[PDB]
């Protein structure tokens, strides 16, 4: 129980662990130094014994990221185009932190700040796209490199990141002199900094304050034991939204902003180019363009993804011709029907596609998008806001058949069938005489079609297929 | 000190197929080691698809040798070389099947022991620990019909040779060492003795030991027999047969084709099996649906047959005589497998009762 | 061993003592009989693997440095060291034009995956300019094949292909775990790799036949010999853990020479990018499986099962010896027997692996763990556990002795054996396809003709001893003594329930490992009966019959008895009337 220091991989439900190229938000919730007017100093919290530089925002809390080199570097090498993907924007060496952010980071190992770079040079200048096998980087980043930058922005893997405060007289930009300090728009924040992380072994961050250190300890492995994937009945009928809670720690890269993935489920799409592959930020959390989708099939085996990084979806365990699963567009969703032609429906999964990238997950390969219940719980939902599922069962689904879901390699069986009703009149005492309104129960899992909500029958409704009648 | 046993006191004569005699296709055995069905279920040549499978027994053997027990809780081999010696002797002559304790390898059979190169010989591989805790290794060997001393009695069987050497050829060179005395060829009768050969390394007095098991070849007749004599047509039949030859292992539970069984009855004549009339085998409704073995050391074979209403485009009558006869090819009388074609029948009745016609007034 | 290192501090010496400990694998099953879908604990206790008190401690394959992992095995399953130690070198250079690296994919295509390996060599920057020889170690019950060489980590370090012969080896050392999938009635090949220890970025296997040495490897260009020497099976995967189901081209290329078994030689190679760094040990396991059943398939003679399944034991605390696992092990049932997904379903080697049982092994052949140990002593003696997984009879019946129409009848059927997964709930569909001789059967499409019946036939219901089928295909056409067909006279009698597929009747485990299946559905009206069952698609009759009266029976279909074997059990009842 911290007074002050708060870690976003701190999580009792998945027990402090980290994995992947996650970067961890580290903030500092102290009242003695929430004030932004007076000259005050850099609290002392360090890592591994590593310092980790602080910068003040406009609430009043000290920020900083840090995420593993190797991982880090391993994710950026998949960003083929910039703000896009699991991209930290472009990689300098630990002493060009004065030249290029105004101070010293030499106790790092790599600062990743996003800026561009116009002149490419081999010595002077860092990587854009970085080191696809990992390792120490040496490359060096200078003044000039800040002054040709032609975009600033290219991080997508810390996006909410909170505005520095403002300089003014006395102060500096994050009192700790940021040359820029536009948030999510500029060069220098955020910016990630680098550590040397062993696999299996554990990770300590700590803060330096009067009267006691706070100190919390990270795991960082792979975290396959709680991947695990649940859906909220067992039995499904004919229409219902069929809700997936993906709890994955691994998942959650952003600490500060919920994380939205696509995946390519289609487990029987023959086709040789076309294989199951997974996609980083292509909508937003509000449903709008979140940039270009990249490939990660080839290199989730170097992110510490052992069988818990995947999506597979099976729609017909029998091959019956009788497809159960389909999926639609919602709100956090851009998907379309690129088969509009009239001979088919919306049961036809393969039918579903995205327009923008069409060349992996065009039509067919059953594009499903899942967003983070929450900015850093580590849960994931197909179900939006307004309930509505990325998933349905098939209106013309046959009785009996069943559709197979799979995540984390453990397969999740999707049932159809029914429960027996009764329906019975209570009257309050023992003859039903004239203006006594009695009540009415009818017990009928089949129309409980939502577990988190109340479902009220309704003429008007055709969802609601069946209405007593008298 | 080490010890040998065997399964069973007695064990059945093997019988092959007629893929394993040169011998034209003839209609009937003439001698050869083959088990067919009856008469009637055969069309003027014996196929494939109208004899029993392939009869080589496999007698399990097992040694009691604490000193090969080097683990208490961990798995044991007996790695001895050729400690093992299986072998098969008719009088005053005698064939040796293979070894064991040795690294598994390809050999051929040797008659007598008179090959002294011990390589030339088939080796079955290092015998298993049953338990880690047991000390007991049991090693599953199988016996074909043609393992066995020459003899002239089975020429009457053209009899081709499986090679167990690395050639494809049938051969007698392939399997044995040496090639049969002409006018004699190798196989096993009636009577003969299975002796197992086992050379403890270190009895009590921690030196070499031999010690002996043997086992009779035998033939027995088979005998039918059922629950009651008389069955309601339609009604479950509980058809027991109770002969010991079918008993090959002991360690599980075969089954035999039910067509060993014939339908005798003034409906027709069938060998209520695949290879029947049109629409036979449906009549019956095996439950199983062939001959099944009671449990893996009785030797009684067991299975459910319904009394059909119809067999064959007419009806089957009350009071109708109904006759269950068998072929054994290996009564107590025959040699071998196929020489003696002694048949077995069993009677069987319909329910009679008065059928009454009553009117109300 | 006793030798000891002596850290003193505060003028206290403390000695720092080498051993071993005695370790007992024990299997504690959750009742007295481990039946099918049903994960057990596996426990081991051994100090030796427990090398850091501060840590958690998990067996690998990949991990050179965990040098002892238990295994279990069944039959005669194809290992890397079959035909005795292996030999293993490293090489650098190009596969070129003329290799099946580059040319050759996964197509099941003659051309496509079988092939010549070509190759050149360029070792002159290499330390002796030489190729890269290994010191080679097998173990006695993981099999794994442990490479020692040089732990050169320079960064000007390329290394590319690797060449491994399989010592003494060949297509007879093959045929005997690889069977031929096209002449046999059941029968799958699988390939297990692991090369995690390698680190390489993608990985590339193929097999190569030759009736000559492999070391060192020859040419097209150069010799004439061998008309084919490469048959691809892995090309450039991005996983080094994989268990994929081999091609039915392997299988054919495998019995697709004509000249002797015995005289051709058997190679494996390798290749693979990104492991320019090679460490002092290297561990490279990869094995062959084969699972299936040759004609009748009763006799334990035509049942094979060869495979290897290793434990991934994790400690269960920091300074715990208690190393912590589980066992999983499914029992193959008529319907999964013909699907190579069952097969390729299981985890070789994770920390609760699975495998398949083909019999009811009891006694002396009941599934055993075997795993080696360095005891107290200094001995490396070996420690087993075993335990019996044997078969239950099927036991089928009716909730009543009697029913009205629509009296919505239930079967439940008790059989420890179908449950094939302690996780997922097991069920069972209805084949619907006129085709196949299992129509309107529970069980699967694909379906063998043997002599106990029906491969993919499981359960079936009969009313007057005949099956309930639904009309269809293009024997219905029968009108019987009007001129109604028997599906428009169901049809115009409102009877929606023609037939067993109509109804949606399946069967479903009550709980995840209860092991007891629960299906109902209502008896219609009015039903067509079956002219004839000697036919596929069944011939129907013309005209359809009230079912009152009539005997509705049920057949399940009882793959493996309690002896291991088919027996035919069913119940009986009638439809009433009033």
């Amino acid at each position: 129980a911290n007074a002050n220091l708060f870690v976003s991989a701190e999580n009792s439900q998945f027990d402090n662990y980290m994995s992947g190229p996650q970067v961890i938000e580290v903030v500092v919730i102290d009242s003695d130094i929430n004030d932004t007017d007076e000259a005050k100093g850099e609290p002392d919290v360090t890592v591994n014994g590593k310092v980790l530089r602080m910068v003040q925002a406009v609430d009043g809390n000290w920020y900083g990221y840090f995420a593993d080199r190797d991982q880090a570097q391993i994710a950026d090498s998949t960003a083929t185009t910039a703000d896009s993907g699991l991209d930290f924007g472009v990689f300098c060496a630990s002493s060009s932190g004065t030249a290029a952010l105004g101070f010293s980071t030499t106790e790092t190992d790599g600062i990743a700040i996003p800026i561009t770079i116009a002149n490419a040079t081999a010595t002077g200048n860092g990587t854009q796209t970085g080191s696809s096998s990992g390792g120490a980087i040496t490359t060096t980043c200078a003044a000039n490199t800040l002054d040709a930058s032609t975009a600033n922005g290219t991080i997508n893997v810390v996006r909410e990141a909170k505005d520095p405060v403002a300089a003014s007289g006395s102060v500096s930009v994050g009192q700790i002199g940021l040359k820029n300090g536009t948030a999510n728009s500029g060069p220098n924040w955020p910016f990630i900094q680098l550590y040397e992380l062993n696999p299996t072994g554990n990770v300590v961050v700590q803060y330096n304050k009067g009267g006691g250190v706070q100190s919390t300890t990270l795991t960082f492995d792979t975290v396959d034991q709680f991947a695990e994937l649940s859906l909220d009945r067992t039995v499904f009928p004919r229409v219902s939204q069929v809700h997936a809670t993906i709890t994955d720690l691994w998942l959650n890269i952003d600490p500060t902003d919920e994380d939205s993935w696509t995946f390519a489920t289609n487990t029987k799409n023959t086709t040789s180019s076309f294989n199951v592959d997974t996609f980083y930020q292509v909508f937003d959390e509000n449903g709008a363009s979140g940039g270009s989708a990249l490939t990660l099939r080839t290199t989730l085996s170097s992110l510490m993804c052992e069988d818990n990084c995947v999506l597979t979806l099976d729609v017909d365990a029998q091959s019956s011709g009788t497809p159960v699963v389909t999926i639609q567009d919602n709100g956090d969703s851009i998907l379309t029907q690129l088969n509009a032609s009239s001979n088919t429906n919306a049961n036809n999964a393969s039918a579903f596609g995205i327009s923008t990238e069409t060349a992996k997950l065009g039509t067919g390969s059953i594009p499903v998008t899942i967003t983070e219940q929450g900015p850093n719980s580590g849960v994931f939902g197909t179900y939006d806001e307004s309930d509505k599922s990325v998933l349905k069962i098939t209106d013309n689904a046959k009785r009996g058949t069943s559709a197979s879901l799979d995540y984390n390699e453990t397969p999740q069986t999707i049932l159809v069938g029914f429960s027996f009703a009764s329906i019975d009149i209570q009257p309050v005492t023992d003859e039903w005489t004239s203006g006594q309104e009695i009540p009415v129960v009818i017990v009928d899992a089949d129309q409980n079609k939502n577990s988190r909500a109340d479902e009220d029958l309704d003429l008007n409704n055709p969802d609601v297929t069946l209405i007593p009648a008298l | 000190t080490g010890s040998v046993s065997l399964d069973r006191t007695v064990y059945p004569v093997p019988f092959g197929t007629i893929a394993d005699s040169s011998k034209a296709a003839n209609a009937a055995p003439n001698g050869r080691s083959v088990f067919p069905i009856h008469a009637t279920g055969i069309t003027s040549t014996i196929d494939s698809t109208e004899e029993l499978p392939t009869g080589d027994l496999t007698i399990h053997v097992r040694i009691n040798d604490p000193d090969f027990d080097e683990n208490p809780a961990g798995e044991d081999a007996m790695d001895q070389d050729n400690a093992l010696k299986i072998s098969v002797i008719r009088g005053s002559d005698s064939v040796v099947l293979g070894y064991a304790g040795a690294s598994e390898r390809t050999g051929k059979i040797d008659v007598g022991g008179n090959n002294g190169t011990i390589s030339n010989i088939r080796s079955f591989g290092e015998m298993d620990e049953i338990a880690p805790d047991a000390g007991i290794f049991e090693l599953d060997v199988n016996i074909k019909f043609t393992d066995g001393p020459a003899s002239a009695q089975c020429n009457s069987h053209d009899t081709l040779y499986t090679a167990l050497d690395g050639t494809t050829g049938k051969a007698d060179t392939n399997r044995f060492d040496d090639g049969a005395a002409s006018g004699q060829e190798y196989c096993i009768l009636q009577g003969d003795i299975l002796q197992v050969e086992y050379t403890d390394p270190a009895d009590a007095s921690g030196d070499a030991n031999t010690v002996t098991d043997s086992a009779t070849f035998d033939l027995r007749n088979g005998v039918l027999q059922s629950d009651k004599s008389v069955y309601i047509i339609g009604s479950d039949m509980i058809l027991t047969l109770i002969e010991p030859d079918f008993d090959l292992d002991n360690d599980s539970a075969e089954t035999y084709d039910l067509d060993l069984i014939e339908w005798d009855s003034d409906a027709a004549t069938t060998t209520m099996g695949n290879k029947g009339v049109t629409g036979a085998a449906a009549a019956f409704d095996p439950e199983p649906t062939d001959f099944r073995e009671t449990g893996d050391s009785t030797g009684i074979f067991q299975i459910v047959i319904e009394i059909p209403e119809s067999l064959s485009n007419d009806k089957l009558e009350r009071g109708e005589e109904i006759i269950l006869e068998y072929t054994d090819w290996g009564p107590s009388g025959s040699d071998y497998v196929g020489d003696e074609d002694e048949d077995v029948n069993l009677t069987i009745y319909t329910s009679n009762f008065g059928a009454t016609v009553e009117l109300d007034q | 061993r006793g030798t000891s290192a002596s850290l003193d501090y505060n003028e206290t010496p403390q000695t720092i003592l080498v051993g071993f400990s005695f370790a007992s694998i024990d299997i504690q099953p959750v009742t007295d009989e481990w039946t099918s879908g049903q994960e057990i604990p596996v426990v081991i206790v051994d100090a030796d693997q427990n090398k850091n008190s501060r840590a958690d401690e998990d067996l690998d394959l990949n991990n050179p440095d965990v040098t002892l992992i238990p295994a279990l095995r069944t039959g005669d399953p194809f290992t890397i060291d079959e035909g005795g130690t292996p030999s293993l070198i490293f090489t650098n250079g190009t596969n070129g034009d003329d290799s099946i690296f580059d040319t050759g994919a996964i197509n099941n295509t003659s051309a496509g995956q079988v092939g010549n390996f070509t190759l050149n060599i360029n070792v002159t920057r290499f330390s002796s300019a030489t190729n890269i020889t290994s010191t080679e170690s097998i173990d006695t019950f993981s099999k794994r094949l442990i490479s020692a060489q040089t732990a050169n980590s320079s960064a000007n370090f390329d290394v590319d292909f690797a060449i491994i012969d399989l010592g003494s080896a060949t297509l007879e050392t093959l045929k005997e775990t690889v069977v031929d999938e096209d002449n046999t009635a059941v029968g799958f090949n699988f390939f297990n790799y692991d090369v995690r220890s390698l680190g390489a970025d993608t990985v590339s296997i193929a097999l190569l036949n030759t009736t000559g040495n492999i070391l060192p490897w020859v040419n097209n260009d150069t010799r004439n010999v061998d008309k084919n020497n490469a048959i691809l099976l892995v090309s450039n995967s991005t996983n080094s853990q994989a268990y994929v189901d081999l091609t039915n081209a392997v299988s054919d290329a495998v019995y697709g020479s004509t000249n002797t078994d015995s005289n051709v030689n058997i190679g494996f190679a390798m290749y693979f990018t990104g492991v320019g760094d090679l460490a002092a040990k290297e561990v490279i396991v990869m094995d062959f499986f084969s699972f299936g059943f040759t004609d009748d398939g009763v006799q334990s003679s035509e049942r094979f099962a060869n495979q290897i399944i290793r434990i991934e034991a994790e400690e269960t605390g920091d300074n715990t010896s208690t190393f912590e696992g589980s066992l999983e092990y499914v029992m193959v049932n008529q319907i999964n027997i013909q699907d190579a997904g069952t097969f390729s379903g299981i985890t070789p080697i994770a920390d609760d692996p699975s495998f398949i049982v083909i019999e009811d092994l009891t006694d002396e052949d009941a599934p055993r763990v075997n795993y080696n140990d360095l005891g107290a002593d200094g001995v490396t003696t070996p420690v087993s556990d075993q335990e019996e997984a044997p078969s239950h009879s099927g036991v089928v019946s009716l909730n009543a002795d009697s029913y009205k129409i629509a009296d919505t009848v239930v079967i439940t059927v008790e059989d420890l054996d179908l449950n094939v997964d302690s996780d997922l709930i097991d069920i069972f569909t209805v084949v619907s396809d006129n085709s196949k001789a299992t129509d309107d059967a529970v069980g699967s499409a694909t379906t063998q003709s043997l002599s106990f019946g029906e491969l993919g036939r499981l359960l079936d219901v009969t009313f007057d001893d005949v099956i309930w089928s639904t009309p269809d295909g293009a024997n219905n056409t029968a009108t019987g003594n009007d001129s109604d067909t028997c599906s428009t006279e169901l049809s115009n009698a409102g009877i929606t329930d023609t037939g067993l597929g109509a109804t949606g009747f399946t069967l479903v485990e009550t709980g995840a490992a209860t092991g007891v299946f629960v299906g109902d559905f209502q008896i219609p009206s009015f039903w067509c009966r079956v002219s004839d069952t000697t036919t596929t698609p069944y011939t129907y009759a013309g005209d359809e019959e009230t079912t009152t009266g009539l005997d509705i029976e049920v057949n399940y279909v009882d793959f493996r008895d309690a002896s291991g074997e088919i027996v035919e059990v069913g119940d009986s009842a009638g439809v009433r009337a009033n």
